[PDB]
């Protein structure tokens, strides 16, 4: 359940 | 007083905020504000993205804050105030699927 995307930075 | 009528409405939150834009307001691309009523009161960053599959749409982007000044809806970038990041947004999305109001309520 998410609630906000929050802008990844993984490979 | 930021923007207060762009890019930033206030203290709202992301029910109001989806019915906000998809009930007159904007097209896609429009990139809102307010303060997230998720913790004790962050900000947030409503965002209008209408698809030809389903109708008009709105995401948000919970902004967070350094206690040290630094306004960030993500860790990698962050600012002095709103109006200062929504002035570097203006020009780049910052990370996020699309970056603040792109047209203008006018």
């Amino acid at each position: 359940e998410p609630q906000y995307e929050e802008i990844p930075i993984y490979l | 007083s930021i923007q207060a009528e762009e890019w930033y409405f206030g203290k709202l939150g992301r029910k109001d905020a989806e019915r906000q834009l998809l009930s007159f307001g904007n097209p896609r691309g429009t990139f809102l504000i307010r303060e997230s009523e998720t913790t004790k009161g962050a900000y947030s960053l409503s965002i209008r993205d209408w698809d030809d599959m389903k109708g008009d749409h709105v995401k948000h982007y919970k902004i967070r804050k350094l206690d040290n000044g630094g306004y960030y809806i993500t860790t990698r970038a962050q600012f002095e105030t709103l109006q200062q990041l929504v002035q570097h947004y203006s020009e780049r999305a910052a990370g996020l699927s699309s970056r603040l109001v792109v047209p203008s309520h006018k």
